[PDB]
């Protein structure tokens, strides 16, 4: 709940979620043109991080450089890699491209407090998150490894 | 055109740079090549001065850029204001009467020469350079040279003397370079480094009173102004002569040079609201480094406190707002090197003959050494302010810069008219001090037996050959002031509006 | 602009030096419906307080998209308390974001209004519901078109540090 | 303004009303900074009598190579001459007012294109100007004495 | 799988295979041409990273090695230091009878370990490749074996190169729990915040034991009691190589794994590294003053320019890039092995290292006391040399970034420097028959091998120090296209 580490943005322009088989809101923003992502690489994105109603607990734009993952071989949320390069058959993302995404939390870390440092959470229970995916570029030299 | 002033001031370093080991083993084959040198040297700088430097436009003369470093935007900006050739004109005047001074010396010279040709191409590149890093750059090229020979020659405690030159003269090019640093950097949109294109900005008081305080506290070490002066009774003091009358001559005027380059047409407004301190502060320096100069029974010393007396008339026309004042402090300039590389020129050679430092011993010498009584004689009148010499008509167009000065009222200027005349007595009270301890009077001792060498052809050159632009600039003081007054009308203007 | 209550001027300084004083940004305060945030700028504005948005920079620059700035204890969108203690809520969202130089407070998500502002420059009236919407300029619209032509690097920073030099209170009000 | 250096801006002293300038433009001539004394209507009088005869007799400084001297020196008089006049108008008896400020409005054209002859450094066109400017002082003087 | 980014590693390892065939054969009939094989293989390395210039910054290994052009400058930079250094113990072998074999190996096992910590993104290589790099400097600091003093001296640097590095890798292993179970720089970042924990103790904890690791690596004012002890009996070749090769690879790692997997905890990242570097100028520059050793000394002024790189490494790659920490690594290399060529030589000649033998070179030997005070006037940074455009690049970057208060101590203690340096140059000038020692009166040039290849590398390192403040615009052309260190 507390703890939002507060860093006020200006908000990402708002829209419906066409939603998943597995209970991802998705809405992809800005179809980018390029290469769609592989899976396994390190891909450079931006993202403003945030709960059920919208407050920001974490961002990409707060670190000032595009955050690498690693997507695909689990090393994030299954949301991320259901929503970047889709696992029922959703599009993949192409490069310098936007998105937001309603992870529900069965793809986010269920009703488990995710980051408890001192008595106060991270993250609440069940906080069915909202994320603001920039995904902007892949990484220059990036192996599927 | 032609590369002008980078053939004048690389010329010295790079025909210097022909005593790789050269064998000839004595002081004669490195002696006359560098005298060679220098006399070519100044024969360049009279070439292109006499034919190609318009006396006229206040502007930049035999100008000149090349490429160095594409990130700092560096130049090898060279370029000639009105303000800037009598101090290169005196640089190697000055410089070159130093390297004849210097002939016999026969320690180490071959290094010595080359060193002497080293600061003989560094002062004039700190001169000539319309950049403000590359006057950083031969603002500290002109430190490691001056050390080596100031703790290998001449000198009791030349060791401590010139350890202590060197840290602190570079302990304030630091904040020189914090100077350019700031300027260079938050100067203005697109930072730049000529000087051509950077005295025309806006620079709010907030930033530009930083800048002034950073190029204030590095040039005045280098100007001696009185919070900052302890490295010069030292510096000057224990030296030999030929080295020290260009540490008096030419470079203990950059700096000024300096205040008015860059601390005047650079940073006009905080200029504007510091020179009401400077001014103080130079009464203050007249009188106390007039009065401090009784103190000292050394011979050497009292010369290098008169040298940072006769600053304080520098420090004074450089913040009097003026025509007159900036042109009496230029005027300063050149009329002090001449008097101070005359004067310790004369002390060494005292020295070298009387063999004695004090002033409690060495009685009355001038029966014995006549021709350097009379030298020091006249050039003791030259440094009294005293006429038909050039001090004389600097100092009182320092006053006329005084007394005909917009930005002061009639309050200030009765008191600093009354403190700095009262220098014009003290001064009279350590050089006839000075004059009546080692030469008038007589020691029974001293007869027949030690029959001392007088002033010899080549000594007698260099005191009549300082002391003939001093009788000529004190008849006719337009050989100073004509050359500089269209230049620093172009410094004025940005003053009066 | 339903009752421009408090005009209010405060200045920038893009580029290298802190004074440079490229324009000025003249706008206006709808106080009659937001009391709090407008309050608060007012207080931001020099106000009585030590603390204000003397000396605050532009911290983000978006193009075609709004600029992002106020935050004077911190220089990267973090350190921006208040007047009303450190952070406080949002109040009767009546008119909207309809267009260019709207002086609409930034937050995180609900409730937690702080010392953060952010200038408007297109059509983008999606914003109401999250961001409390007030102000508008009426002096330096080109000056804010200056602080966006700015080139902008990796982390949404401009280059040229567009700082505030001064803020004051206009005797219109 | 604490009493001792005003500073700041270090003014020039303005013009009283009179049309004494250029009007495209105040005057071409001004030095900066020069100490002309509050002595009165007669000193003031006199000394415009004093420098309309240095400028008179500048005749054995003007010569080929020498222009810049005769600039600077036909500054520095006429500086002193525009604020002599400047005064004299300024104090004028409303009748002898308006010739004397005509008779100064054409000796200062003609100072503006001596000026400008001499700062050009051509000696033909310095000279044909200063046959009818030695005329314009002899009477200057001559009403002045 | 092929990765052929290592090709300049290959020839290290094919040198070795091709030491080891050598040092199984005859064993005592080849001394030069070992070298020479030595040396060509360091030359073959240099044209095959040369010839892999313009490649991709790939990451070659599975998950493990990346190639950037940072890692492809600091590898050029450990092999140039490892070129320029290697025939300055081509006479310490054969004056103090030790192995020229497995010395050679040294040398390149420490290059190696270097070059694989230039390019490391795991987490195990960052710990592998060091201290690969530092068994070789233990093993390179005992090597003397003639005296009780050099080897109590590297036992206990052996003490606190295990403890710098287990400190180090204590805080990775913060790293590698805190952040999940991730390593990788590039996924690291992504593992705190996948697991929340960015604002957590347990990743303030690793990033305090991190920089204390590279500190101790660094030998920054904290953790900097090592070099003086270490080299005084350890010899003046490793002393030279070992010293600038490990702050190369330290300042290497030191923006590695402190922009990559550190640029969310950049505020007291900075700070910590500020206290480390404003401490480091001020104490290795204020010791080197008051010691009558030279390789003491030395060591503090090592010391007192890292703390100077520092200030590069604080610095971003856009206010002001690490190019200019590249180019005063380039110049700290080049006028720092050129210093300790005068020093190999005052111990080829004469023996000794004590400070006060130094009266009366000038008059002996003006050719190595003309080199020896260029070097130390570039050091310093008097003239227009090497070491004052670095200097001044770094204080400029430092400026630019408004890192005030780190230039400005910069700048006093490069004062402070030049009151050292002055101070060793007062003695190699100067001399008045009794000053000078018996240790220096019988100084014997002639009595030497040949024409040496420490005299040509030492002239080379002399106009390195002096040519390339001069030229440091095409230096500066080719360091700012770094920019993929992120
Ligand atoms: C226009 C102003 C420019 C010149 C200002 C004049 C400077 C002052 C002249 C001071 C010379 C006094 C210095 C002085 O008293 O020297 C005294 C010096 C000693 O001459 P005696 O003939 O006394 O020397 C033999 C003795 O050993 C026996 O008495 O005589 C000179 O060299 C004559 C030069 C006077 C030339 C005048």
């Amino acid at each position: 709940a507390t703890r939002i580490d507060y860093y006020a943005t200006v908000g990402d322009p708002l829209c419906e979620y066409s939603y998943a088989k597995s209970g991802l809101g998705f809405c992809d923003l800005d179809v980018g043109f390029g290469d769609e992502a592989p899976r396994g690489v390190l891909v450079n994105i931006h993202y403003t991080a945030r709960f059920a109603d919208g407050t920001l607990f974490d961002s990409s734009y707060k670190r000032a450089r595009p955050l690498t993952m690693r997507i695909g071989v689990g090393k994030v949320i299954r949301g991320l890699d259901q929503g970047i390069l889709g696992g029922e058959g959703v599009p993949p993302m192409r490069v310098g491209g936007k998105r937001k995404l309603q992870i529900p939390p069965k793809l986010a870390y269920g009703p488990e407090p995710a980051g408890c440092f001192s008595g106060d959470c991270n993250i609440p229970g069940n906080a069915t998150l909202l994320y603001d995916i920039n995904f902007v570029e892949i990484y220059p030299g990036s192996n599927t490894r | 055109d032609f590369p002008w002033l980078t053939i004048i001031v690389v010329f010295p370093i790079s025909a210097g740079s022909l005593m790789l080991f050269l064998p000839h083993r004595g002081n004669k084959v490195n002696k006359w090549y560098t005298i060679c040198i220098c006399i070519l040297e100044l024969l360049l700088t009279t070439y292109a001065f006499c034919y190609n430097f318009k006396m006229d436009d206040p502007l930049i003369q035999l100008s000149e850029d090349y490429k160095w470093i594409d990130f700092f935007d560096f130049y090898w900006r060279m370029g000639i204001d009105g303000l800037s050739i009598g101090t290169i004109l005196l640089t190697g005047f000055i410089t070159t009467l130093a390297t004849l001074a210097a002939f016999p010396v026969t320690r180490d010279s071959r290094f010595f020469h080359f060193l002497m040709l080293a600061m003989y191409s560094g002062q004039i590149g700190s001169f000539s350079s319309r950049d403000l890093l590359l006057f950083f750059i031969m603002w500290e090229l002109e430190l490691i040279p001056v050390y080596l020979l100031l703790s290998m020659w001449g000198g009791k405690k030349r060791l401590y003397s010139a350890t202590k030159f060197i840290l602190y003269t570079a302990g304030s090019s630091i904040f020189l370079l914090i100077g350019v640093l700031g300027i260079s950097l938050y100067g203005s949109n697109e930072p730049t480094l000529n000087l051509e294109l950077l005295a025309n900005k806006s620079y709010p008081v907030t930033l530009e009173i930083l800048f002034y305080i950073g190029f204030l506290i590095a040039f005045a070490v280098k100007s001696p102004i009185i919070p900052l002066h302890t490295w010069l009774p030292d510096t000057h003091g224990e030296a030999h002569y030929s080295t020290c009358m260009l540490l008096a001559g030419i470079l203990l005027k950059m700096g000024a040079y300096g205040l008015v380059r860059i601390n005047m047409e650079l940073l006009p407004h905080a200029h504007s609201m510091f020179s009401p301190w400077l001014l103080v502060v130079g009464t203050i320096q007249i009188i106390y480094a007039a009065s401090t100069s009784p103190g000292q029974r050394n011979l050497k010393k009292r010369i290098a406190y008169s040298s940072v007396s006769h600053m304080g008339f520098i420090i004074i026309g450089i913040s009097s707002i003026t025509d007159p004042g900036l042109n009496g402090a230029i005027l300063q300039i050149i009329s002090h090197g001449f008097i101070g590389a005359a004067l310790f020129f004369l002390a060494g050679t005292s020295y070298d003959r009387i063999r004695l430092v004090y002033l409690d011993e060495m009685g009355g010498m001038a029966i014995s050494i006549p021709k350097i009584f009379t030298m020091f004689t006249i050039l003791s009148m030259a440094s009294l302010a005293l006429p038909g010499m050039s001090g004389f008509i600097a100092e009182f167009i320092v006053f006329f810069g005084i007394i005909t000065s917009q930005k002061y009222f009639l309050i200030s200027k009765i008191f600093i008219i009354f403190v700095m005349a009262i220098g014009m007595i003290l001064t009279p009270i350590y050089l006839l001090s000075m004059l009546r301890q080692m030469f008038y009077g007589y020691k029974l001792i001293n007869i027949k037996n030690f029959s001392f060498f007088d002033s010899g052809p080549r000594e007698l050159f260099l005191s009549i050959s300082i002391l003939l632009p001093i009788i000529g600039i004190g008849i006719y003081p337009d050989f100073v002031l004509s050359l500089a007054s269209d230049k620093v009308e172009s410094i004025l203007s940005n003053y009066f509006y | 602009q339903s009752k421009i209550t408090h005009k209010v001027y405060f200045d920038i300084s893009v580029g290298n030096p802190v004074g440079k004083l490229a324009g000025r940004i003249v706008i206006g305060l709808y106080g009659d419906d937001v009391p709090q945030t407008v309050e608060n700028f007012r207080a931001l504005c020099t106000g009585e307080k030590g603390f204000g948005y003397k000396g605050s920079t532009f911290h983000r620059v978006i193009r075609d998209f709004m600029i992002q700035g106020g935050d004077f204890e911190k220089g990267n969108g973090t350190g921006g308390k208040s007047v009303y203690g450190r952070t406080f809520k949002d109040e009767n969202f009546k008119l909207s974001h309809v267009g260019p130089g709207v002086l609409s407070m930034a937050n995180a998500g609900p409730n937690t209004n702080g010392s953060q502002f952010f200038i408007c420059t297109i059509k983008t009236s999606w914003l109401d519901g999250r961001h409390v919407v007030f102000g508008q300029v009426i002096e330096g619209m080109e000056v804010v078109k200056l602080i966006e032509e700015q080139e902008t690097d990796r982390g949404d920073r401009p280059r040229k540090k567009v700082v505030i030099a001064d803020c004051g209170q206009l005797p219109m009000s | 303004d604490n009493g001792f250096w005003i500073d700041g801006p270090l003014p020039i002293p303005p013009i009283y009303n009179n049309i004494v300038n250029e009007k495209t433009g105040t005057r071409t001539f001004i030095k900066k900074g020069v100490y002309v004394a509050d002595i009165g209507t007669k000193g003031r009088m006199y000394r415009v009598k004093k420098n309309a005869f240095d400028l008179l007799a500048m005749e054995d400084l003007i010569g080929p190579d020498t222009l810049n001297y005769v600039k600077k020196y036909l500054r520095l008089k006429s500086t002193f001459l525009f604020y002599d006049f400047d005064n004299l108008i300024s104090a004028a008896a409303s009748e002898d007012k308006q010739p004397l400020t005509d008779l100064a409005n054409r000796l200062f054209d003609n100072f503006e294109k001596l000026e400008d002859a001499a700062k050009t450094k051509n000696l033909a066109e310095t000279e044909s100007c200063y046959k009818d400017t030695k005329f314009l002082l002899q009477e200057v003087m001559t009403r002045m004495a | 799988f092929d990765g052929s980014f290592i090709f300049p590693e290959c020839i290290l390892i094919f040198g070795l295979i091709l030491l080891l065939m050598i040092d199984s054969t005859s064993d005592q009939k080849d001394i030069p041409w070992l070298y020479f094989i030595s040396s060509t293989s360091f030359v073959m390395s240099i044209t095959a990273l040369l010839f892999r210039w313009r490649e991709e910054p790939m990451i070659s290994f599975s998950g493990n090695f990346q190639t950037n052009n940072f890692n492809e400058i600091f590898q050029f930079l450990i092999l140039l230091c490892s070129t320029l250094c290697i025939p300055l113990s081509v006479e310490y072998i054969e004056c103090t009878e030790m192995a020229i074999t497995e010395f050679l190996l040294f040398i390149l096992t420490a290059t190696l370990g270097g070059m694989f910590l230039c390019g490391a993104n795991d987490l195990i290589t960052i710990f592998v490749a060091p201290e690969c790099f530092s068994l070789c400097s233990y093993l390179l600091s005992g090597y003397t074996k003639k005296d009780i003093r050099s080897n109590e001296a590297t036992m206990k640097y052996l003490l606190m190169g295990g403890a710098s590095s287990s400190i180090l890798v204590h805080g990775f292993s913060w790293l590698y729990g805190s952040s999940g179970g991730e390593i990788e720089l590039q996924e690291i970042v992504n593992g705190l915040i996948n697991t929340q924990m960015y604002n957590s103790p347990g990743i303030s904890i690793a990033l305090i034991f991190i920089t204390v690791g590279i500190g101790f690596k660094l030998s920054l004012a904290p953790s900097h009691q090592w070099t003086p002890d270490v080299y005084e009996d350890s010899p003046t070749p490793v002393v030279a190589f070992l010293s600038v090769t490990s702050k190369v690879a330290a300042s290497a790692s030191a923006t590695r794994i402190f922009d990559i997997p550190f640029y969310f905890s950049s505020n007291e990242w900075h700070l910590l590294l500020e206290i480390l570097a404003i401490l480091s100028m001020i104490f290795g520059n204020l010791i080197a003053i008051t010691q009558t050793s030279m390789k003491r000394m030395l060591a503090y002024s090592s010391i007192g320019q890292i703390g100077y790189v520092i200030i590069g490494i604080i610095v971003g790659d856009s206010n002001g890039g690490y190019a200019s920490m590249i180019t005063y690594m380039l110049f700290y290399i080049a006028m720092n092995l050129g210093t300790f060529a005068c020093i190999i030589l005052f111990g080829l000649r004469t023996g000794t290292d004590n400070i006060r033998d130094y009266a009366g070179l000038y008059t002996k030997d003006p050719f190595l006391a003309l080199s020896l005070a260029l070097c130390l006037l570039s050091l310093g940074g008097l003239p227009p040399l090497a070491g004052f455009f670095g200097k001044l690049h770094l204080f400029w970057c430092g400026w630019q970034a408004g890192l005030y208060f780190l230039v400005s101590i910069g700048l006093l203690t490069s004062v402070l420097s030049i009151y050292y340096y002055l101070k060793i140059i007062k003695l190699l000038m100067t001399g008045r028959n009794q000053e000078i020692t018996p240790h220096m009166r019988n100084y014997r040039i002639s009595p030497l091998r040949s024409n040496n290849s420490i005299e040509l590398s030492m002239i080379v390192c002399v106009i390195a120090s002096t040519i390339p403040g001069i030229s440091m615009n095409p230096i500066i052309a080719i360091a700012q296209d770094t920019l993929f260190s992120f």
